[PDB]
């Protein structure tokens, strides 16, 4: 072949089985070939570079991630196909057929094979170079749709001057152990190493950091006059070690998460430089190690802004979905009896498995009304009968917290909430619960004491 | 070597294909005559893709691993051994963690 | 303009008209004779068929040449019958004295495929067309319903109107048009029509309307129509038809039974009457035999070889097609022997004898799924033999996968004492070298996976847990015991 293989630093093994298998031949070069790789691990990086290296070979660039269902997938590889040769023969008569008329995998071949016999007044048969990158990507994928492009190239002719082959590129390794027995050219791409992700983020970060305004602002800010162009790039690839060996345990092999914890404590290391701190590595990290020990990457007082009746709601069902029903009366039940009767004993045995870890329980509307009554605040002289009942106020504020996904129940389409067989349950966790009983002041830490 | 790549290649898939794209790098890589005589010799490229063959599928990106991930998955797992069926969640997996790191720091 | 939703750049509609023939006079006391008008019943431009013959014509060029036995594999092809004639003749009396008698029966016939029934019902049609040409009887108009000939199910509607009336309705029309013109249209002005439902049991959907209106237009007193329809059972009005349409279509059912060994010697002796015994003016220079260098040579097509093609095809479903299938295929198999050992090539006597028809009735009694296993891959059959001895403990024919999996590392590990494994044990796990380490997996494992799920012998329910998918012996397990004892490694292993 007379292709050109790029000097990628760290897939060495990749480009020259990739310029091994893209050719401007259409007779040695594959039907279709795989590229399956993770989030990441350079596909892109290396096939943009390749393509780039060899100016001559044609590629058609189609992404499948915002091209949700197979016929926007149809409709843009006609559209793309025609628009490319258009822009690269111009001088043959180009009659332009419609992309939107393909709606099923038939007529993409019908009028793809309509584009290519008006392209017969050339000189020699080449190759197009379609690459669907991220075809696992695609939204509502199907595990019969990878067939339909397998066996494209069985329909287009073969006495032709254009020849359509695909590039794919895979990120799930489950959906391309399906297509196995099709013995496609295979060229995984391996997750990268901590050596190689601590030089790599060095090799595309260090340009932008000291063409970042932030620090050659503060350079004159401080009255720095003992710096050169390497006295600022030894500080970048330093911070740029100090994010990896502080950060790697947290995110792993994936440049990207390493990326944007670059992009957000970069201004604020910057900010720590006085006036000696670019020449020594220990104090420097020893004036920021605040910001290496805790990620900070959340989006930060209080807790909810709900009513009192609506946060004691959420409490009681939150009870009353991780207590069993029995135990009730031995924990709630406070008044005189006038008639014999015995209360609840309470459970003999602690269980410690923490039902409070699991997925919780299914009440009635009516164990809610009576624990939320039981734990509610004094309210209101013997006309009152403070024990406050159930108004409008309350089940509208539990029908609120139904609307608000905090309480919610076996979701049937469209249930009807009347019925003595559809059951309560809430779905928000624990840390959000013991802030709101932190807030009311609710002590329900003495709740789940009998537990752990 | 080439015997036997295709001695192990009959009682893996016992397929022609897989055979021609095995071979297909190694003729298509090769620069010089000679080069390509010591590499059908030798078969210095039937492992090299071999291996990459395999480089991700439960065991080359479990080598990848990083060490809280590893702590992660291990916790995991045996909080599924535990259990009857082989379920878990977030909450019985971080209920094992920060026990078993509790029981190395002891 | 507009901005729309969707597009349908890809449409095409047909043009016909919306409505029907109650509205073409809108006078049922004026309407005109319609057997002599000029479109009606196929009296006008009925070269509408043949626009497309002059296509599949080239060349007439470059001497096809035809050899001794290429005589009898034409003659083996589709075309008095001492075959049916007590359902002939009922059927063609049926059929009869409804034309006489100006009537509206409905004939019903029924059998498993094969059995000559649409050949007997188009030869009762023949026959009456030639009665008619002998015009001791009314004329009639022929139309062929097959039930799989057309892509919706509703458009018999449209093919019986227009065939009937020389224009075409959509199928709301032509199901109006044709009720009323079977009900109010009077019996001086219609001639009769007969109507073959060729396989009945592919237009039952979804309302049974097609069955309704088919065999209620023949419950009227004003309809010249005698519906002659075959099926598949013979009791499908009692499977997926209401009782009521039972009780329209009667109580003729005339059942067309399987042949016998004698009718299918007969019928194989009726078929190869002209060409049996005879003699072929051969020449040795090419085989272009030539009945009445050049040698005159016979062709005995043996009774024995028959009478045993024969008499299995009549035990197993008795049928007419499979027993032409099978003497085709053994004059197939004497024209390979004969091209092949005399070098002859397209541009003593010959025999066709019964260890030379086995071949031909041993080539659909050959289960290759034994002789598919034997030859699969060592690592595809250590996943049957796991599979297989997993069955004994378990008891579910269901197995899981992870269980596959551990069962084929406990077998490896276990046998470290052959030196064929421990041989193969390398590989099977590290592809023969190092730097790979241990997997988990073997190597060919969704590729052994997928080679018997697609070949069908392998059945794998569809989940995202490659560990406790379930996998069951789609085949059988008693075939994959007696094709997993013959490896001389795995007999042991
Ligand atoms: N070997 C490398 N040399 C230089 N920069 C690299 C290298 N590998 C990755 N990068 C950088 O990191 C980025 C990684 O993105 P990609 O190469 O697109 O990986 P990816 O697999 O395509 O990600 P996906 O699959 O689209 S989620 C690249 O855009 C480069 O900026
Ligand atoms: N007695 C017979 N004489 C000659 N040919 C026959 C006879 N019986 C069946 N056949 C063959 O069968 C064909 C006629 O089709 P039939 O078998 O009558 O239709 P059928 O029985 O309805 O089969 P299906 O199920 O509808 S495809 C002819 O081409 C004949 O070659
Ligand atoms: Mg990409
Ligand atoms: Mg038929």
């Amino acid at each position: 072949m007379n292709v050109t293989t790029p000097e990628v630093a760290f897939r060495e093994y990749q480009t020259n089985c990739l310029a091994s298998y893209i050719s401007a031949d259409p007779d040695i070069t594959p039907s279709n070939l795989i590229l399956q790789g993770y989030s990441g691990t350079g596909k892109t990086y290396t096939l943009k570079k390749y393509f780039n290296a060899n100016p001559n070979l044609h590629a058609v660039w189609l992404e499948p991630v915002e091209l949700v269902s197979w016929k926007p997938l149809l409709q843009a590889i006609a559209r793309t196909v025609q628009y490319k040769l258009k822009t690269l023969y111009p001088n043959i008569p180009t009659t332009d057929y419609d992309p939107l008329q393909v709606e099923e995998p038939f007529l993409l071949v019908k009028t793809l094979h309509n584009i290519f016999v008006q392209y017969e007044s050339l000189q020699e048969k080449t190759c197009l170079f379609l690459i669907l990158d991220g075809f696992d990507s695609l939204q509502d994928l199907d595990a019969a749709l990878f067939n339909k492009y397998i066996k494209l190239n069985e329909l287009l002719p073969k006495d032709s001057k254009i020849n359509i082959k695909f590039i794919y590129t895979m990120l799930e390794t489950s959906f391309l152990q399906r297509y196995s027995t099709h013995c496609i050219p295979t060229v995984m791409f391996p997750r990268y190493n901590v050596d190689e992700v601590s030089t790599i983020l060095v090799m595309s970060r260090c340009g932008e950091l000291m063409e970042d305004s932030c620090l050659r602002k503060r350079i004159i800010e401080e009255q720095i006059t003992d710096c050169t162009d390497d006295q600022f790039q030894n500080v970048a690839a330093n911070f740029i070690h100090l994010i990896v060996q502080a950060f790697h345990s947290y995110t792993g092999n994936d440049i990207f998460a390493l990326n944007d914890l670059i992009d957000f404590k970069w201004p604020k290391y910057v900010s720590r430089i006085t006036k000696e701190n670019i020449f020594e590595p220990l104090a420097l990290y020893k004036s920021a190690i605040k910001l290496f020990l805790s990620t900070d990457d959340n989006l930060s007082s209080q807790t909810y802004d709900l009513s009192i009746i609506s946060k004691y709601l959420l409490i009681a069902s939150y009870i009353c979905s991780y207590l069993e029903p029995r135990y009730d009366a031995s924990i709630f039940s406070r008044k005189t009896r006038i008639i014999q009767g015995r209360a609840a004993y309470g459970r003999r045995k602690k269980k410690e498995v923490n039902p409070r870890y699991l997925q919780p329980s299914l009440f009635a509307i009516e164990r809610l009304l009576a624990i939320f009554q039981a734990i509610f605040p004094i309210q209101g002289a013997l006309r009152e009968e403070s024990l406050m009942k159930a108004n409008i106020e309350v089940f509208q504020n539990l029908s609120e917290l139904h609307t608000l996904k905090l309480i919610a129940t076996t979701m049937n389409k469209n249930i009807d909430y009347l019925s003595p067989k559809v059951r309560w349950k809430v779905n928000v966790p624990w840390e959000i619960i013991k802030e709101i009983s932190e807030s009311v002041h609710f002590n329900i830490s003495d709740y789940f004491s009998d537990i752990h | 070597n080439l015997n036997r790549h295709i001695r192990m290649n009959f009682e893996t898939f016992r397929s022609l294909p897989t055979l021609k794209n095995s071979i297909i790098p190694l003729v298509a890589t090769s620069k010089n005559f000679g080069s390509l005589c010591t590499a059908i010799k030798s078969c210095s490229f039937l492992d090299i893709y071999n291996k990459n063959q395999l480089s991700n599928n439960l065991t080359g990106r479990l080598q990848s691993l990083s060490d809280l991930e590893l702590a992660i998955l291990i916790s995991a797992a045996r909080v599924a051994l535990r259990a009857k069926d082989g379920s878990f969640n977030f909450n019985l997996a971080y209920a094992e963690y920060e026990k078993m790191i509790k029981a190395i720091n002891s | 303009p507009v901005i729309r939703k969707f597009t349908k750049k890809n449409v095409a509609r047909a043009k016909k008209k919306y409505t029907p023939f109650s509205k073409r006079f809108k006078s049922i006391a004026a309407i005109p004779d319609l057997t002599s008008l000029p479109e009606f019943y196929g009296n006008s431009s009925e070269l509408m068929a043949s626009r497309f013959e002059n296509k599949l014509k080239t060349t007439q060029k470059h001497q096809i040449v035809e050899t001794i036995f290429s005589k009898v594999k034409k003659q083996l092809n589709s075309s008095y019958l001492p075959a049916r004639e007590n359902e002939f003749a009922s059927i063609y009396l049926s059929a009869y004295s409804a034309i006489e008698s100006d009537s509206a029966t409905t004939i019903y016939v029924a059998g498993t495929p094969g059995v000559g029934k649409t050949l007997t019902v188009r030869e009762v049609v023949k026959e009456l067309l030639s009665s008619s040409a002998q015009r001791e009887i009314p004329d009639f108009l022929y139309v062929e319903i097959n039930g799989l000939k057309m892509v919706k199910p509703t458009d018999c509607y449209e093919t019986l109107w227009n065939k009937v009336s020389g224009e075409r309705l959509t199928w709301a029309a032509s199901m109006e048009s044709l009720e009323f013109y079977f009900k109010r249209v009077p019996k001086n002005k219609k001639k009769t029509i007969v109507v073959l439902l060729d396989e009945l049991d592919a237009m039952v959907t979804k309302s049974q309307d097609i069955m309704y209106n088919f065999f209620n237009w023949t419950t009227y007193e004003n309809a010249k129509l005698i519906v002659i329809a075959v099926a598949n059972t013979m009791d499908l009005p009692e499977r997926q038809l209401g009782n009521k349409i039972t009780s329209r279509i009667g109580f003729t059912r005339i059942m067309f039974t399987g042949y016998t060994h004698e009718e299918l010697k007969n019928i194989i002796d009726l078929r190869l009457k002209g060409l049996n015994d005879s003699f072929f003016y051969v020449d040795t220079k090419t085989g272009n035999a030539i009945l009445i260098d050049v040698r005159k040579v016979r062709l005995r097509m043996s009774a024995d070889a028959i009478e045993i093609a024969s008499r299995k095809v009549a035990s197993v479903s008795g049928d007419a097609r499979r027993a032409l299938k099978v003497c085709k295929r053994a004059a197939e198999i004497a024209e390979k022997h004969y091209m092949a050992k005399h070098g002859y090539g397209y541009d003593g006597v010959q025999t066709v004898h019964i260890t030379h028809v086995m071949k031909a009735l041993n080539e659909t009694l050959n289960s290759h799924v034994i002789t598919f296993m034997t030859r699969l891959s060592f690592t595809a059959k250590l996943f049957i033999y796991a599979l297989l001895n997993l069955m004994k403990k378990n008891g579910s024919q269901e197995q899981e996968l992870g269980d596959i999996v551990d069962e084929i590392k406990l077998l490896i590990e276990v046998n470290g004492s052959n030196k064929f494994v421990m041989e193969i044990a390398k590989t099977l796990f590290q592809q023969g070298s190092d730097n790979i380490s241990e997997q988990l997996r073997i190597i060919s494992w969704d590729f052994v996976l997928n080679q018997l799920l697609d070949a069908g012998i392998l059945f794998k329910q569809t989940m995202k847990n490659d560990r406790i998918c379930c996998v069951k012996l789609n085949i059988s397990v008693e075939e994959a015991k007696r094709a997993m004892n013959e490896d001389e490694t795995l007999r042991n292993l």
